[PDB]
């Protein structure tokens, strides 16, 4: 079932993009969906709004909020 | 001999969520009446920051003071294992005092998570210890609860993580729980967080048959 | 206060041993080369003893030296709780450090050892790991060693005991194994030691059938 | 090392905290554990869910189950 | 006048253990069978309060009557001095009664809890006097037990608190037990409880050597 | 309710002392304006006796007076366990009040005098506690006092007389001293003087050895 | 056992004579010695000059006189 | 359901006796056996030459070398 969808989100003004299976944890604040990603090695975090959250990413915070709490 | 200075790392379940707010804290005792006055410089990596507080004033027994900054911290900062220095400026103190706090250094390795059911010596008991062994794991900032029917049981405690023949962290926790309960067939389970586990959670569960 | 002191109880074993030597060791760190002269003064329950032992000077790359004071006790007073002071007398600070050091008060509870064998999840590895859990002792001074076949087995780990919520106290140890050898059937034992055992003394085994 | 652990509670709505070393008794009561403690000299009780309970203070409060009875 | 009226305070012991229930009880003596209707009003600190309870009437030889109202308190309420008043209204008296009742004003004061061993003259009885002082403390509201292996030692008296010429308190608590158990070298403890001690608890042990 | 009236037996030290004068002393409380004579009338065994005296009247708030007889008694009467009655005969009350006093009956039985050194932890102190046991007697009448070098040593407290299991009376006193008298090695003495003594007179003494 | 010294007096006129054992206090009025004694079991007091007093008695007195105080 | 063995032994020259159900560790140095032992809650040690130390006691002594080490 090899996922692999991407988030496009803006850091600093520039739009960065991160596979879904480098995203460690998500949170909602809103319809602004937070998100802790871990790349080739390196941790960074982004944001997106909900409508532009593909609906992997809004599965995984759902799975996320009963898992972690 | 004047103040003296430590610093505490954030909470481990605050650096693994983006939910939570993950704090590097710096405490500083033995600050007396003469001179009760404090000043406090934060930095990562060499870059100060102003986004420390400093709670009031605390005296103990001997009447000296107790000072507390709490500067909250980026996830990513802290676990892609930046500097976070303070500087504690009293006058008593000849030189103003520099401490250093980050998380371990070393390539992250990821726990393995092993639930042991009670002996059976232990049977005979009213109360039953169910047993977690969380073993192979850096750095040592870990998190663990438990769980049954999707509620948090409390009623456990987890060892300090011990240093393995390998560098790797291990340890034990232990849940008890009435015999009953144990023997009705109910289901228990473990949760445990780490950086170097996928999602930073992962779970194994414990019944009786 | 320029040097350090430091005040060491008996190995948890040699006070259950007669055929042993429990000793309390006080250890000084950071004296001067300037003034070097430490002294020792040893109490028990008060009362001056003139048994100890001074170690000669150890010097560091340093210049400062350490120095320690062995003071030999009787199992019997250790157990029945008698309180060990060290009266250390420094040049350099214009105040002797006075330490004291005591078994834990409170009513001795005999440990529960109970040996759990590993994981099913844990099989699919090269070695895999045998625990034993020490459940409601007090006080937490314990010993826990592991053998098979008449042998030491020296590859265990043990946590530091940990206060239960009865303020009993339990920890783990865990002997790592081939699993191999766990597969082909021997027998491994976990010796515990501790005040409240007959004997001072039990033992618990453990083998794949 | 030596922490400073805070104990943080709801008294008349009122979020308080006070640190585990002016707390004199501790006490359970069901998933409850009560408190009394004095802090700079008053003298004063609070409440906690079990779950919301540090180490320190269950720690505390199994000592005294042992000792103060 | 006609009736009579007492006012007690809470048990030292139940204001210093959150686990327990203080009370102020109100007794009440005398009382005509000739309308034996009692009205009792509690108010601390002038503030009316409804949640005491009066044990119903109870009679002795000459039918007259003893009624006892119970208002369970605050720790913290009793211990940072509030006052416990209580109007008792009978028929026979004139006049209702009013009686307060509150701990001891003044700065806490820290116990010195120090066991003193039988007088050697003494040894030549059968039972020998365990004796422990108890110095320098404020209030006076105090409990002091005595216990040994585990158990309680309940052959003990203690003397009222005596005030000192600093304006603090003492008193002496004597222990009596078979001249047989102190030679063997048994050990016996003092456990005194007072709201200035560190965990309203402090403990002081004994024995023959 | 009207007046009141109480009763007070002789001082220990006089009713041991032929060279003294024992005294019953009859306290009236609470005589008004209204109808301020009062008449005393004293027996002994029924006997009048008219050697009795009058002190003059004296105020309190209420306006209300308070009137002493002091009927001095012989040594023998009161020590053979005579009775002494006061009758007081004030208007005011409807009829004149009768009151009994009389030593306590029963076995006279022997004081056990014993003196404790302060212990061990109390010489960090400035000032230490020593210590004397009265142990086994009765009546509770009793004196005692402390002395050194044959001189008052005037630093002490007695504690009150206290109920024994087996009806005899103890009690402590505390003599307060400074360490460096304690510590150069000076004696002290407690004197006890009770009926049941041999010369109605003993003395125990306390040094650091 | 070892005193026996008997000391006479006189009570209501008539001439009663007590041990000296039985005597619990001796006290000095000019050349008058009082004494209060325990005869058996019951107390009594009685005078005597110094002149008629044995000499255990006026020893007694000046231990006394020490003592008591 | 049987028997029981006593230990005689000095101490500080009073002849003290301990029961072999008390005794929790025995070691022989040449022709001495000493011995811990746990007397109703207060432990003690002892002495006693091998030639007036009971077949129990070194019989205890002897499963001691064997199994403590």
């Amino acid at each position: 079932d090899a996922e692999f969808v991407k988030v496009k989100f803006l850091l600093n003004g520039e739009e960065k993009e991160v596979d879904t299976s480098k995203i460690r944890d998500v949170a909602r604040q809103g319809k602004n969906v937070k998100f802790l990603y871990n790349d080739n090695g390196k941790y960074g975090a982004g944001n997106v709004d909900e409508k532009d959250a593909p609906k992997e990413l809004l599965d995984m915070l759902a799975r996320a909020e009963r898992e972690k709490k | 001999g004047g103040p003296s200075v430590f610093l505490f790392p954030p909470k481990p379940k605050d650096t693994l969520m983006i939910s939570r707010t993950p704090e590097v804290t710096c405490v500083v005792v033995d600050v007396s009446h003469e001179d009760p006055e404090v000043k406090f410089n934060w930095y990562v990596d060499g870059v100060e920051v102003h986004n420390a507080k400093t709670k009031p004033r605390e005296e103990q027994y001997n009447s000296t003071y107790r000072v507390v900054s709490v500067l909250t911290v980026l996830h990513q900062d802290w676990l892609n294992g930046k500097e976070y220095k303070c500087k504690v400026s009293n006058k008593a103190l000849p030189a103003p005092i520099e401490k250093t706090i980050s998380k371990a250094k070393g390539q992250p390795r990821e726990p393995q998570v092993y639930t042991l059911p009670p002996s059976r010596d232990e049977l005979t008991k009213n109360q039953v210890s169910l047993t977690c062994l969380v073993k192979g794991f850096y750095p040592s900032d870990i998190a663990v609860e438990w769980e049954s029917n999707g509620q948090p049981e409390n009623n456990y405690k987890t060892t300090p993580p011990v240093l393995d023949s390998d560098g790797s962290f291990f340890l034990y926790s232990k849940l008890t729980v009435d015999k009953s309960r144990w023997q009705q067939g109910n289901v228990f389970s473990c949760s445990v967080m780490h950086e170097a586990l996928h999602n930073h959670y992962t779970q194994k569960s414990l019944s009786l048959s």
